């Protein structure tokens, strides 16, 4: 007989997982200007959607960690910004945009030769809980750039990890059966419907 | 018997509304209704719901079917909040196995449900409170839940007996509020 | 105030729990209203009956709903085997359709008691008897009804009861269940000759799991 | 007369010893892809087997420290991962394997220009104790790689040290007499059996 | 809160004891059942008698079991020396076969009292006497039985006792034990003319060790 | 006398089982038995052990040998849990010096043991509790311990006396449980 | 071995000179 503390809701959703990956190449066309906007979503971790869609309503806080390095994995002398844009505010559209110097958007200046940064974001919904199903969930945005006027001398990659804390859930649902097709859409391929599990030749044979 | 959804009674036009009768056939797949959309053009409740800006209510649902002792089959009646699909006459299911939403039917008993076995009983009663993330909402822009009546065991009979079995739904609002 | 730094100093452990700097001080979240149906443990969902797909033979799209029941006919003799399945919620097979199997697919170890319910959905004028047997771990499938009788079993009557329940004493991270014909399927004139049985499975209050895993 | 606290079981097994050595060459065929899987065993320290086989059952926790450098002994700007795979989970088989981004496998991101990392592993047996003899002991796995998509620019060596804590033991046995031949096998060379100690010419001469 | 860093800051000392970050929070180990025979100190094992290989002369594989006993024959005269060995558990020689010697090969210093037991395994009708002597550190081996008598000794009778015990007063991180013939080996007609003696050695309750070492 | 292994009595088919007699010779090397494998095809205990999924028991062991007053020798009887080697008739030792496992025989007195000196006594009794890392186990897949009877001093006699000495083993289960 | 699984007794010449065995019931049968 094991313990019942392994199946609480704060153990099911309890670890930091990779939810984002921002690429800042020295050349090419991915992010030609040394900045990028990433919208906060929890389905960046591939296993999170089926886990959270077991319930209709959820309520939690989040903790974010930023790990940055060169594509090889090297550590270089660079400074970055990591701005947070709350839901309802304009987002940057250039390196000279005035949104980078708005005091109501919190920022975290940090070096690459530093331990990864870490911040906490509260529950930001206008309602009492988030809902993954609405018959009839904006959290914010993280903007990443390199501090300075000229372009950076190194190629950089930024990885974002999220951990959910103080979790509450209501009204369980059946777990997902079929492959997903879209985001924020329960649509499924109607020409190829598969059974829940595996089959056997006859009902009287093991 | 009577089941109370999630162990909660409704709390803070209140009459019986009997809908049109469905015909259960040998090849039926299932039906569903959406609330409050099922009652938005019928009577005083429907007049109240299209002229007020905020709405809040619970419900009491009765499902009935009369058949003889030489018929057989079984139905599952369940209530699913925020039933997103991937009037007063309802809709039919295209792929009942996935509940038309990509989720298995075999786990639908995780919701407030009842069984109608033609050899045992012919009635099912479910009491549903108000469920939302908001104290009030709009009766014309949001459907709070859906009602499902799906045959798990097919209807069977011998030739010469009646080939269609009627299913009747009668429902009453409970603790309805308007503003 | 002298201090020293230890070998685990500037490291980021993903399972580490601590406290961080709030990005937005002076912000107050929306207060929580009461919503019915709050879940605090997954064992509550593990203890709910769901349909067991004993008849996981067909695979066509249009025949997918036939996996939810298995037949009982009047063309079968007495003492003949009807169906057989194992008692392994976390393994591939019939138990994959239940919520207990799906939930224990997110862990590594489990142990406890189970229960299976069989419901008969024939006509009111049909009668008969069945034998439901359970074989402990390590034993083989019984060769006939007489051998299955010498063991854990139950005799089920369609006329008297519509549902029966069987308890599996203990399983671990096994046994077999077999259904035999005791009598023949008796039916008057004017009633259908075939019926179906629906099986539902759940867990008892001593079931537990451990060591979460991603599926 | 000395003290009896020097012979307790927490003094016999009380120090951190080298149990592993992972090589990540820039060229060759040892670990061509910049990763390696190391299975947690305590007999990597050459003197541990005869010491622990003095008893039949043991129960303890472990503490692991990772020291990394260049074959010369230099310190370079690199980032590593150090993933822990619990008993019962799939292990990585490539640098692009999805196992590196599974949240249920704990990870420790760290720099080479940092103090050595350090974590604790609990008692993980399904039984009440480990046993070195079974007439008729998986702890996990540590996966080591270099963070990034491209290959590293330096050759690296990683050394792992283990210390056992909270030690308990039952049912002592005779100490090993002969040379070992296999792992998890009491087999011995039957054609060359040697005495326990040294010999002398006659029984009446010192 | 001002702070300063000291010269031993980012160092890894292998004998350092502290606390680390648990890799798996929320994991509960299996509870401990009761198992008989738990050991908490190594002195308990040091205080158990084990066979002493006084006769470590032969080396062949097939003659390896002859090292566990030494003979007493009827062809030896009175006053003749039988065997001699030292009292050094941690040194190379006879004491290597005992568990005390193997255990004190894992340390650097030790001191205390010892005890040796001699057991006679001849026939029931054999009789005789022996003299067992102990010589303190620094002294030489006695030249004859008469010299050995003037000292610490004991007279052992086969007919009266089967086992005898001798205590060594003190050893350090030395003395000698010698066995002499007092009388001849007396035996009736029909009994074997040769017998064997088995020696067992242990430690007393005041034995201690210090400064662990790897062997 | 009677020795109790590790100072513990057995706790939570119970009769005497006398095995076949061994013959001690001048060139004997030693014998060993494994439990519960020694009692798995003999009587009700053997029938119970092959038809139950879990098992748990202690034991009481008597070793006897009758010889005259003109014989000599000495045997060591010991019990070693989890005796891994590198039926009811036992096995003989190939290299008794290393106990067939790479460990010295001179340290075998660290286990529950007794001495049989032909000039002093002719019996030895050992009481063994249940030892495992699990409350229950399988009687057909795991041997809990082994019993060793090894001559440390060789058997000797004069010509005309009996050249073989019998050794008899009789044992009784204590507090046996099945499930 | 078969005789051991049943009513029996083990007799020692050295320890005892005589032994006694009781036959539970006979009628107007068993074997020794």
């Amino acid at each position: 007989s094991h313990s019942t503390a392994e199946t609480t809701l704060d153990s099911f959703f309890s670890r930091a997982g990779l939810v984002g990956e921002i690429d800042l190449p020295l050349k090419g066309t991915t992010n030609p200007n040394g900045y990028a906007n990433w919208d906060i979503d929890i389905t960046g971790y591939a296993q999170m959607r089926r886990k959270v869609e077991l319930f209709t309503y959820m309520r939690f806080d989040a903790e974010f960690t930023f790990v940055a390095c060169t594509p090889t994995g090297e550590v270089v002398p660079q400074l970055l910004q990591y701005m947070f844009v709350p839901p309802g505010a304009p987002k940057p559209d250039s390196r000279e945009s005035l949104a980078w110097q708005t005091a109501t958007n919190p920022s975290v200046f940090v070096k690459l030769s530093d331990p990864p940064a870490q911040v906490s974001v509260p529950f930001m919904s206008p309602a009492s809980a988030y809902q993954w199903f609405y018959d009839g969930n904006m959290m914010g945005t993280f903007s990443v750039r390199t501090v300075g006027t000229s372009k950076s001398k190194y190629p950089l990659v930024v990885r974002i990890y999220m951990r959910m804390k103080h979790v509450r859930a209501w009204i369980p649902r059946p777990m997902r059966n079929q492959n997903y097709l879209f985001k924020a859409n329960p649509n499924y391929a109607g020409n190829s419907i598969k059974p829940t599990g595996t089959s056997r030749t006859a009902i009287t044979t093991l | 018997n009577i089941i109370v959804g999630y162990g909660e009674w409704p709390s803070y036009v209140n009459r019986f509304y009997t809908l049109d009768t469905k015909l259960w056939e040998k090849s039926s797949k299932g039906w569903y209704w959406k609330f409050p959309d099922v009652l938005t053009e019928t009577g005083v409740f429907g007049q109240n719901a299209q002229f007020h800006y905020l709405y809040r209510s619970g419900f009491c649902i009765h499902v009935q079917c009369n058949a003889s002792k030489f018929h057989q089959g079984a139905l599952l009646v369940a209530v699913l909040p925020e039933y997103v699909i991937g009037g007063a006459d309802g809709f039919e299911l295209q792929h009942p196995y996935v509940l038309d939403a990509g989720i298995p039917i075999s786990q639908l008993t995780v919701c407030p449900h009842q069984w109608i076995n033609l050899r045992t009983n012919n009635c099912a009663t479910i009491i549903v409170p108000y469920i939302n993330a908001l104290p009030f909402d709009s009766a014309l822009n949001h459907c709070n839940f859906g009602l499902l009546v799906v045959p798990i065991s097919p209807l069977d009979y011998d030739q010469g007996a009646t080939p269609v079995i009627p299913i009747t739904i009668t429902l009453a609002p409970m603790c309805s509020e308007f503003a | 105030f002298p201090t020293e730094l230890k070998p685990g100093t500037n490291q980021f452990l993903t399972t580490d729990d601590g406290v961080s700097a709030p990005i937005l001080p002076n912000f107050h979240p929306t207060p929580c209203i009461h919503i019915p149906g709050e879940v605090r443990n997954l064992l509550e969902l593990c203890q709910v009956e769901t349909i067991l797909e004993v008849n996981n033979v067909p695979t066509n799209a249009t025949s997918l709903m036939e996996r939810l029941r298995f037949p009982v006919s009047a063309q079968a003799g007495k003492g003949e085997l009807c169906a057989v399945f194992r008692a392994d919620p976390g393994r591939n097979g019939p138990w994959q359709s239940t919520l207990l199997g799906q939930l224990c697919g997110y862990y590594t170890q489990w142990s406890g008691s189970l229960e299976v319910t069989f419901m008969f959905t024939g006509s009111f004028m049909a009668t008969g008897k069945m034998l439901i047997a359970y074989t402990p771990p390590g034993g083989p499938l019984p060769k006939d009804r007489a051998t299955a009788m010498l063991g854990t079993h139950v005799i089920w009557d369609f006329g008297l009861q519509s549902s029966v329940t069987l308890v599996i004493p203990w399983i671990s991270n096994t046994g077999l269940v077999s259904i035999w014909y005791q009598t023949n399927y008796v039916v008057p004139i004017g009633a259908p000759n075939t019926a179906y049985i629906i099986a539902l499975a759940a867990a008892q209050k001593n079931f537990t799991m451990k060591l979460c895993k991603d599926a």
